[PDB]
């Protein structure tokens, strides 16, 4: 032929462990949550294509929005100022207020249309999630990412965000606040999951690699937890981590040794529960922990607080009552 | 059970940088967060950040990113703080304590502080009332503290009660809203829950002079009250 | 501990650089940038005797770069065959279209047969097939050392092969295929370069969207190492077990063939084999069409010219005038 | 149907560089592969490569990949080559045909060949015989072996090119065993596979020539020796 397929990323890549150099032409996906400054900016494509779904959804009886990723509400923090001006403009007495983030991204059961209100913060009885709008944004175009107003009510995370790859038997999959490591060493297993954000809605299947035969009862990261339906989202001996300690928001998930403790695995041990800390809230290090059937080294994360460890380690001695537990 | 000793004092030119340092004794890999903290000559007291030796964890609150820069040696288990580019602001006395990750603990133990002088949807903000209490002997003396949100989590209330006789370190006497810690007097009582907390003194005697703080490590940043000044009659 | 560098993406109009995987296209590459080399060129020697004392009489390759390397190999092989007391000579040849299974395998005058043509003297039920896995890397070219596969099974070296989507753009890659997928109005298979074609199965660890698939309905055939994907889907368009797979070398894409156009009509004739569209001295036919495929229309591109997709027939020329493949 | 016009004669020093040119008439998109071939002064002929001037395509043969470079113009549909460096192996008649992609027709017209003089101041084909004399009104019988089959698709991609002196080969059989239009039924060809055999009855006054035969199964499209009859 005459054509030169470089619809793709081109560029040279060094490898430590491998301890190779490759340039080429391919698909380069980077890890985005592990930057030290800000690689992406949410931006709206027109703020009053957004003021008029705002006034149409309180319209509809909604009264605030729950963001989906973090960069969603990050977003919503700059771009406050402007959408009460042109509401201040278009004189409708509602004003936008916006607070932090909670640990999960809750999702709400209302939404968006294209063409006082509560962003994010914490929960409300007066502004229940049953009336928040959430999921309504999909990708436009492009470092910049411009937004737009979303068609269709589903509860699939924006695919045009999501990225996987498996190459020299190390698999990823990755996201704005995502980066799932999964790795072979004897059999196909999770190793590393890094957390900038935790959110609410579902991995489309069509971004997953391995996505066959799979029991969601046995994904390590829970599919309502943005987990993707995946035999790498598998770790042998340990279940879905329903009551993990995903209330940080930022947290990191990998197996090995909380720092002090030990794992032993006897049957003797209590039944996996909510995820524990090592640490009482006076400061006290909890040292000998168990699990009844799991393998090691164990699950545990590690956020902002101190260690924790995976469903199914307990304390081996200490009673549960006198430790800190994500309820 | 940890001792904590820092730096001489330091007095130094505007716009050069000064480093200070803080051994640790007493401590392991799991605990042993040294903490800092800045005072004006009487007054709050601001939480810098914290590192901790042994894993080179590092946290700053927000207004000190540009400002302070935390390092470590793992071997003696030494703290060091970088202040930047300075100015007359920076003039205060500088504390370093012992403390732990986020709702955690309390700060302990402290040490004995350096004195620097120059010359040539947000925080989590703690109200104090009264600013000012004077009290007789035998009386009952009550201390409040508002927080403007919750700093509450997991059941416990991550508040705490510090006492300040002047020209020294604080003191702990109540951990999470309402625990003695060991060692002081029954006579100090704490209670409250989510954002309103009380201290209480009863009965009151001729030592209990002193300048009394709550502070709370619910969230980063960790934030102090603006001090209850008590004073006897 | 993962890929570090930069990268310039010409469509999308950025410079990004960071961490994380890099998936290149090692099909496209202007110098041969892998070569295969044995750990233990002995050991080799050593499971051929038991091989041609057990009655298996050659062997077929799964990968181009094996056969490259056996190639490289046998003048050793044979010297190490000869000083170790044995008449058997060695002798391998080139490579057809696809690569075709073997029914055997080795395990960790006379003569014994590696890949050549076809032959009934050593038919491929007698010949061993998928024995090698990759064993570790060197740097650079790069050098892939391969040692005998502890088991019997037909799925493809899954160290050789990778997965990637971002950008709503998925690829599907390996030593020698390069299948791209994109997202335009809908999820569909667009391009798919071969330097080989092979008879091993895609592994689905490294396989995208690989729930609720219909063999039925994937594009490139399970049969030809083809990804059990909902990516290699095409509306309108079955497996194409005989599309032009003998070229051996060849590129998929959606597009008219130069001088030719494809119409949509139910008169005309049924899917069959895939045709080409210069007769065999050189004519063009330049009237096709389709019963129910969707537009524009599928093509292969070889060496020896263009070909259209099994259900693309000719409008009104007589199909008994064209090449066709059901080359044996 | 397509007229070939190469460049003039060329005298080169060894080691200088030279481009010559072909330009196609009566081309289209779809068709229109020059083929370019190396004939050294009696001798056979090298498959050097083809250029579609309007597509671009290009393919060498792996022994002139460091020679021979192919360049085109869309605009008048001509091809270039350029012949890096030079040495006297280099001088023959270069000559520029029309030929297609892969196993497809034959060399069906030929430009007249370039002289190129360097001076200071694989399937392969076995023709038999090399040299034949006879007699008017008697039979020359040509034989090509092929080293592995030449057929596929039921074609046999094998074919005739008779070479009178100081002119480009002309195309007698195409595909084992076609007549081209106006070649005479005295010559004919069969085979099949990889034994083929041309045969000429009654040789006539104007049959002197060079005969070869040449595949067009896989690349490098190869020749074979040649066969030069003589008459008596
Ligand atoms: C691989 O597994 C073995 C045994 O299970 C273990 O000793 C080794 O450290 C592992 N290596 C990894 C996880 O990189
Ligand atoms: C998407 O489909 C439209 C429909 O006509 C087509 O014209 C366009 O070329 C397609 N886009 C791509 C990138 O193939």
């Amino acid at each position: 032929n005459l054509y030169f397929q470089s619809n793709a990323d081109s560029g040279c890549v060094v490898s430590w462990k491998n301890k190779e150099l490759k340039c080429g032409s391919g698909i380069f996906i980077t890890d985005n949550v592990h930057t030290w400054t800000e690689q992406y900016k949410f931006q709206p494509e027109s703020p009053s294509k957004l003021a008029s779904a705002i006034q149409k959804a309180h319209e509809e009886g909604i009264c605030g929005i729950r963001s989906v990723t973090r960069l969603e509400n990050l977003m919503w923090k700059q771009i406050t100022p402007e959408l009460n001006h042109i509401l201040s403009e278009n004189e409708v007495k509602l004003t936008i207020m916006t607070g932090d983030i909670k640990g999960i991204m809750q999702a709400g059961k209302r939404s968006l249309r294209p063409q006082t209100f509560l962003i994010d913060g914490p929960e409300t009885a007066e502004c229940p999630n049953t009336n928040r709008a959430w999921n309504s944004l999909e990708v436009e175009d492009y470092t910049n990412i411009w937004l737009k107003l979303k068609e269709k009510q589903d509860v699939f995370c924006d695919s045009k965000l999501m990225s996987a790859a498996i190459k020299d038997n190390r698999a990823v999959h990755a996201d704005m606040g995502y980066w799932i490591e999964s790795a072979l060493n004897d059999t196909w297993k999770i190793e590393k999951a890094s957390f900038i954000e935790v959110k609410n809605c579902h991995w489309p299947k069509s971004h997953t690699l391995w996505s066959n035969g799979v029991l969601e009862s046995e994904m390590i990261i829970p599919k309502n937890l943005a987990g993707p339906v995946s035999q790498h989202n598998y770790r042998p001996g340990y279940h879905t981590q329903i009551t993990g300690p995903w209330h940080l928001g930022k947290l990191e998930m990998d197996f090995d040794f909380c720092d002090g403790t030990t794992v032993v695995v006897t049957e003797d041990c209590g039944n996996r529960g909510p995820s524990l800390r090592t640490t009482t809230a006076s400061g006290k290090l909890i040292t000998e922990w168990c699990c009844r059937s799991c393998t090691l080294p164990p699950l545990r994360y590690r956020g902002e607080d101190g260690c924790w460890y995976g469903m199914e380690i307990r304390p081996l001695k200490e009673k549960e009552e006198n430790l800190v537990n994500s309820l | 059970e940890v001792q904590l000793q820092q730096s001489g004092p330091e007095l130094v030119k505007p716009g050069a940088s000064v480093k200070m340092s803080c051994k640790a004794s007493g401590c392991t890999l799991t605990n042993c967060f040294m903490h800092w903290m800045k005072q004006k000559p009487g007054q709050d007291l601001e939480w810098i950040g914290y590192i901790n030796p042994y894993n080179d964890m590092t946290k700053y609150s927000e207004n000190f990113k540009g400002k302070a820069t935390l390092t470590s040696d793992k071997s003696s288990s030494t703290a060091f703080m970088e202040l930047s580019s300075l100015t007359s602001e920076d003039s205060a006395v500088y504390y370093c304590a012992r403390g732990y990750l986020l709702r955690t603990g309390c700060f302990d133990y402290w040490g004995q502080g350096t004195t620097l002088t120059v010359s040539s949807g947000g925080n989590i903000v703690l109200t104090q009332s009264p600013a000012s209490l004077a009290v007789s002997l035998g009386q009952r003396a009550t201390i409040s503290c508002r927080a403007s949100e919750s700093v509450d989590s997991y059941g416990y209330s991550f508040m705490h009660w510090y006492q300040q006789k002047p020209g020294q370190p604080p003191k702990v006497l109540i951990y999470l809203a309402s625990n003695l810690e060991s060692g002081v007097p029954a006579r100090f009582s704490g209670s409250g829950s989510r954002t309103d907390f009380t201290l209480t003194i009863d009965p009151v005697e001729a030592d209990d002079a002193a300048t009394y703080y709550c502070q709370q490590n619910n969230e980063n940043p960790l934030t102090f009250g603006a001090g209850t000044k008590l004073e006897l009659k």
